[PDB]
């Protein structure tokens, strides 16, 4: 049984490389300054943001800068745009996981709907230092302090993401580990409204074995790593909860904020 | 029409 589980881990890691353009390996290389490439443009303040504002990939009728008078809104829009693309990359990876295609589509939609936010925050940690986050596919770096400067409620918007990333990065997971971990999160059988729970948990049980084999082999000296990682899964639930509350406060609080239809689908009835 | 469903039935 050991040989079949190892093949699954390989399958997932290959799909992961195919699906996700900026990997942890690449992100860490950039963050550690070990790269042929020139260092990212650092946005730490309003002036740096203005010069680097053009670098941000916001695609719309008007340029990012003209989009709002208020800078926290423009950053918010950039995050939402990246999230829409992130959901596409996750969905593509979800289709790669064995048996996911066979399940009921409505189940497949339910799993993505709850899964995506938790996966995004996992992979965001790959982009994160204690001091900031790589943005725009590595081309820029926005500091944690600058994100924390923005007026309320936006100032506290990214901070739990940073707090989670410090703890999660301390696990020192590599890309191969993450591929399986992510697969496990997608295949959670306790999502509200799932029609057929049994096939889901069946796959998730298989994924969980591959994961702990992966972690023993890849991280032999790390005692109870599997345990620590499962506990994180529960932490992610709690980040998303926090995040949704904040969106509602924005919803009623800000008239200007506009939500993409894809996000809007995931957010409704959550 | 779910947009997620549309993404799922994509190639
Ligand atoms: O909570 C996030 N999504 C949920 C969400 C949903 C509705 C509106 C806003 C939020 C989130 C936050 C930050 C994120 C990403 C996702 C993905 C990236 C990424 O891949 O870079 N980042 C970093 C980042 C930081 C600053 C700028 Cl300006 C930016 F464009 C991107």
């Amino acid at each position: 049984e050991s040989a079949d589980l190892r093949a699954l881990a390989k399958h997932l890691y290959d799909s992961y490389i195919k699906s996700f353009p900026l990997t942890k390996a690449k992100a860490r290389a950039i963050l550690t300054g070990k790269t042929t490439d020139k260092s990212p443009f650092v946005i730490y303040d309003m002036n740096s943001l203005m010069m680097g504002e053009d670098k941000i990939k916001f695609k719309h009728i008007t340029p990012l800068q003209e989009q709002s008078k208020e800078v926290a809104i423009r950053i918010f829009q950039g995050c939402q745009f990246r999230s829409v693309e992130a959901v596409q990359e996750i969905t593509e990876y979800a289709k790669s996981i064995p048996g996911f295609v066979n399940l009921d589509l409505n189940d497949q939609v339910t799993l993505l709907k709850y899964g995506v936010h938790e996966i995004i925050y996992t992979m965001l940690a790959s982009l994160m230092n204690k001091d900031g986050v790589l943005i725009s596919e590595g081309q820029g770096f926005m500091t944690r302090e600058f994100l924390k400067s923005l007026r309320k409620p936006f100032g506290d918007f990214m901070e739990p993401k940073f707090e989670f990333a410090v703890k999660f990065n301390a696990l020192e997971l590599d890309d191969s580990d993450l591929a399986i971990f992510i697969a496990v999160i997608i295949l959670s059988g306790d999502r509200p409204g799932l029609l057929n729970v049994k096939p889901i948990e069946d796959i998730q049980d298989n994924l969980l074995q591959a994961l702990e084999l992966q972690l023993k082999l890849n991280h032999p000296e790390s005692s109870q790593l599997f345990a620590k990682l499962l506990q994180k899964m529960t932490d992610l639930r709690q980040i998303v909860t926090e995040h949704v509350q904040l969106l509602q406060v924005i919803k009623k609080t800000e008239t200007d904020m506009s939500l993409h239809p894809l996000l809007q689908e995931i957010y409704k009835d959550l | 029409p779910s947009l997620l469903k549309k993404l799922l039935l994509a190639p």
